[PDB]
RNA sequence: AAGCUUGAGUCUCGUAGAGGGGGGUAGAAUUCCAGGUGUAGCGGUGAAAUGCGUAGAGAUCUGGAGGAAUACCGGUGGCGAAGGCGGCCCCCUGGACGAAGACUGACGCUCAGGUGCGAAAGCGUGGGGAGCAAACAGGAUUAGAUACCCUGGUAGUCCACGCCGUAAACGAUGUCGACUUGGAGGUUGUGCCCUUGAGGCGUGGCUUCCGGAGCUAACGCGUUAAGUCGACCGCCUGGGGA
RNA sequence: AAAAUGUUCU
């Protein structure tokens, strides 16, 4: 059960939905008996360049200890969802609980 | 090489600064490099030559 | 797989058989069969309207579900089957309510896989949702042109349609020809590419095979006399006129679309 | 791989001679030890020490007469890829008897002269000059 | 003078843009190791981090948009 | 390459005592297991040539080990092959 | 026949890496399309012309489509058996190296025939096709110009699965092993040390440069040898013919 | 930008 440093940025108008989404993700992770070692909502940050066609995006750092299938599912969801703009699942050695 | 003239500053000086910035970037040089296609082999050879030169 | 036949006879030499062992080796689901008699390319007036059609082999029409109305009810695929009436294979699917329907088999789909139609349905090959719900970028097939009508685009062996944009109430489809086409976003579209893509690699190998399919020999204009076809006559092999149909219309390049009703929907013509 | 130990030893000795090494060490062997002993007897090295129980290291102390090597040359004649066995009559002599041929014989490893005296020969292990 | 080594870090963080954007020039280009005096391994890691940032749009690829 | 737990299990199966990890038989088993694991991958990924090279090497090593076993003691080898379902 | 642990492997924990395969995506740029702004050039070269342009080009902004390649990092830097491998992310995956220790116990090395991989071009079927570009065309240049320059421009380059099986596929240096003075680096481990500070002292792996002995026809090579030896294979016997 | 060649044997 490897670790995953996920960082995804959500469309700034959909900021009200973001917490719910996060919760859902957490549930999913736990559904297949995995941990969520940190979860930092950075909020609406100024982008260095405009992704899609907007200048601010609502960032969500989230670190996981989960299986592969769940991660795949998450990725799929991200792909589907127009709310999220960019995601970045990363593999990470260690639990990396500390704050950024 | 983005520049902007600050309050109370000559034109010439600004221009010079811009030029310096450009040089630092390596924009003109880069452009030159990309004017024509160099074969990877050729590039490698060039690199080697440069390395040799550096060994003074 | 594709199977190049050994040349034990001339006629068998050039044959490439698109074999597909997952297809059901048996009689198809009888309720969904209906009679489909051959025409010979002949209308109510008895006249050969379309040439080079006839003989063939007796076929039973498979009532293939192109509309996909069973919303919410998931369906397991029982078996892929051979449909003689199309280049695609047809998956027989068992909906949990009890109903069995044929669908165009998608690419990845096979026996045991689940499919689903409607708005709630998940994005995975074989599932059918309105193109408002399907994401931009997706390769889809069995696309409806009017909502509720039935899938009319991308039904052939290995075809699909890229959903390329969604400008309001219309999605833009990059059709398999290259024709960019506005279709209403309410129109359904089955996720995935229709799955028999090796179909095109099959080579009949002989005239007989063509005949079996229902394709009577095509005599070339130039082979005929002037009375029958514009490219007619000439002592020896002459052909001193511009390629035309049997009815005199130019055949190399002359565009024959003159719709105007649907030019609104055509974003960019194929090329 | 280490497909000739004696040869390797010889090479090491030669290299030591070349480079002015006071001593030359290697993995010891019974045959090797015998060879060393023979060399000592004949005059080309000072002393050999077989130091160790599980892994014994043969450590030869090389000679340097007048600032140059005593071992002028040291070639393996017999070698794994082509063995050389000489009868008593056939037995070689290195530099017309101003240098030795270490020969392995039914009665021990010894210089060629010794073998001749005995009335036997065998595997001419190495010419040492 | 390599800073990362001094610090005693296992890996450079893409999220730590404040550190990274000292090692990228004004135009957005990744600054050389020879100039900054970074260790080679660290430099590679740093570069990777920068790339990640760019992808996520914390740092810019170039100074145009 | 091979999961630690799996390796341990293999060792337990084949090696006489838990630390007996170099035992020819154990090694063979490890190789065999690894090969099996890789087979699926190779089926999936036919053109992964570099990876296949490693696999080939492993196979060769296994064969060598088997050969070594055979001459030292045939019965053991016979047993081992039966256990593994190695063709020969 | 019995052994032993130095060779050769296995396991423990880490390590760096453009190693390979599969799949996602990112931004810059070129091209094309649509639309706006605007007006006589643009483009090109040695200079020209062909070409594109008053039907509105080029320039300039906006939106889109696509394909290919991944600036900077980038380094006689790294990894890979060689070929080669370069954005980032994931999944599968091979090797290498180190740290100690534990285990096997010569299981090794080399290898004709054989098998596999093997750049680029090329070929086969199906896709794709922006840029580049054999062929081809026109313009130049020219004495001629079947070229170099320019403008275009198809196959090809891209992908999928096959075939091809060769290159100055080179380090023009077969593989494995041992040994022999040094220096300057690079890279990547690791043990020790008041890290009193970026350091100090080692010990390994891989690697560039100089250079000693020695070798060499000299050039050079020179602890990664072309030195000193050993094992195995490959190949050579004047040039042309070939 | 453009600059081709040099009869044989001594
Ligand atoms: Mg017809
Ligand atoms: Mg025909
Ligand atoms: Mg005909
Ligand atoms: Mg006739
Ligand atoms: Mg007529
Ligand atoms: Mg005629
Ligand atoms: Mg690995
Ligand atoms: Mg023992
Ligand atoms: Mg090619
Ligand atoms: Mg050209
Ligand atoms: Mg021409
Ligand atoms: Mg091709
Ligand atoms: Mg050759
Ligand atoms: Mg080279
Ligand atoms: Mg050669
Ligand atoms: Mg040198």
């Amino acid at each position: 059960m490897r670790h995953y440093e996920i960082v995804f940025m959500v469309h700034p108008d959909q900021s009200e939905q973001v917490p719910g989404m996060i919760e859902r993700y957490t549930a999913a992770i736990t559904g297949a008996e995995g941990k969520i070692h940190r979860l930092e909502d950075w909020g609406r940050r100024q982008l260095a360049y405009p992704i899609n066609k907007l200048h601010k995006a609502h960032y969500v750092l989230m670190n996981v200890e989960a299986p592969q299938e769940v991660i795949d599912e998450l990725e799929t969801t991200f792909r589907f969802n127009d709310a999220v703009i960019r995601s970045m699942v990363m593999r990470t050695k260690h639990a990396v609980t500390e704050a950024s | 090489p983005v520049i902007k003239v600050r309050e109370n500053e000559p034109f010439d000086v600004a221009l010079r600064r811009f030029k310096r910035s450009c040089e630092k970037a390596g924009v003109l040089a880069e452009v030159r490099r990309r004017e024509f296609y160099e074969k990877p082999t050729t590039e490698r050879k060039r690199a080697k030559a440069s390395a040799v030169k550096r060994h003074a | 797989a594709v199977v190049k036949c050994k040349p034990t006879s001339p006629g068998r030499r050039h044959v490439v058989k698109v074999v597909n062992p997952e297809l059901h080796k048996g009689k198809p689901f009888a309720p969904l069969l209906e009679k489909n008699s051959k025409s010979g390319g002949r209308n109510n007036n008895g006249r050969i309207t379309t040439r080079h059609i006839g003989g063939g082999h007796k076929q039973a029409y498979r009532i293939v579900d192109f509309k996909r109305n069973k919303d919410g009810i998931p369906a397991v695929v029982e078996r892929l089957e051979y449909d003689p009436n199309r280049s695609a294979n047809i998956a027989l699917v068992l909906y949990k309510d009890g109903e069995r329907r044929y669908i165009l088999a998608p690419k990845g789909l096979k026996a045991g896989d689940q499919i689903q139609s409607g708005v709630d349905a998940a994005i995975k090959p074989g599932n059918t949702l309105p193109m408002r719900n399907i994401p931009v970028g997706s390769t889809v097939h069995n696309v409806e042109m009017k909502p509720g009508k039935g899938g009319q685009l991308a039904r052939s062996a290995g075809t699909y349609v890229q959903i390329v944009a969604r400008d309001g109430a219309y999605v833009t489809l990059r059709l398999r020809s290259g024709e960019m086409r506005k279709v209403e976003a309410d129109c359904r579209a089955t996720l995935g590419e229709v799955g028999n893509a090796e179909h095109m690699l099959r080579v009949l190998g002989k005239a007989g095979a063509a005949r079996w399919r229902g394709v009577r020999p095509t005599v070339r204009g130039t082979a005929m006399n002037p009375v029958d076809h514009p490219h007619g006559g000439g002592e020896g092999r002459n052909f001193g006129k511009h390629p035309v149909t049997p009815w005199g219309v130019q055949t190399k390049g002359k565009k024959t679309r003159s719709n105007k009703r649907t030019d609104k929907f055509i974003v960019r013509r194929r090329s | 791989s280490m497909q000739d130990p004696i040869a390797d030893m010889l090479t090491r000795i030669r290299n030591g001679q070349a480079a002015n090494k006071a001593a030359v060490t290697m993995p010891s062997s019974k045959l090797k030890v015998a060879i060393a002993n023979v060399l000592k007897e004949e005059g080309f090295i000072e002393d050999f020490k077989v130091e160790g129980d599980t892994k014994p290291e043969l450590e030869l102390t090389l000679k340097y007469f007048q600032g140059k090597a005593v071992v002028e040359s040291i070639q393996r004649v017999s070698r794994p890829g082509l063995r050389i066995y000489k009868r008593k009559d056939e037995l070689p002599k290195v530099m017309a008897g101003l240098g030795i041929a270490v020969v392995s014989t039914s009665k021990g490893v010894m210089t060629d002269r010794a073998a001749r005296q005995a009335g036997l020969g065998g595997e001419i292990i190495c010419y040492v000059a | 003078f390599c800073r990362f080594t001094e610090e005693g870090v296992q890996e450079i963080d893409y999220k730590d843009i404040a550190t990274l954007k000292n090692y990228i020039t004004e135009s957005g280009k990744i600054v050389p190791s020879r100039i900054t005096g970074t260790r080679a391994k660290y430099q590679r890691q740093l570069a990777r981090a920068i790339k990640r940032a760019r992808y996520l749009s914390l740092l810019p690829y170039t100074d145009r948009h | 390459s091979l999961s630690t737990e799996a390796t341990a299990k293999i060792v337990s199966e084949f090696g006489r005592d838990a630390n007996d990890t170099g035992s020819t038989e154990v090694q063979v088993a490890l190789l065999t297991a690894q090969i099996n694991h890789l087979q699926g991958h190779f089926a999936e990924h036919k053109k992964d040539h570099h990876s296949r090279r490693g696999l080939l090497r492993m196979v060769s090593q296994r064969r060598k080990l088997l050969d070594y076993l055979k001459r030292k003691d045939v019965a053991r080898y016979t047993q081992l092959i039966e256990r593994l379902g190695l063709r020969r």
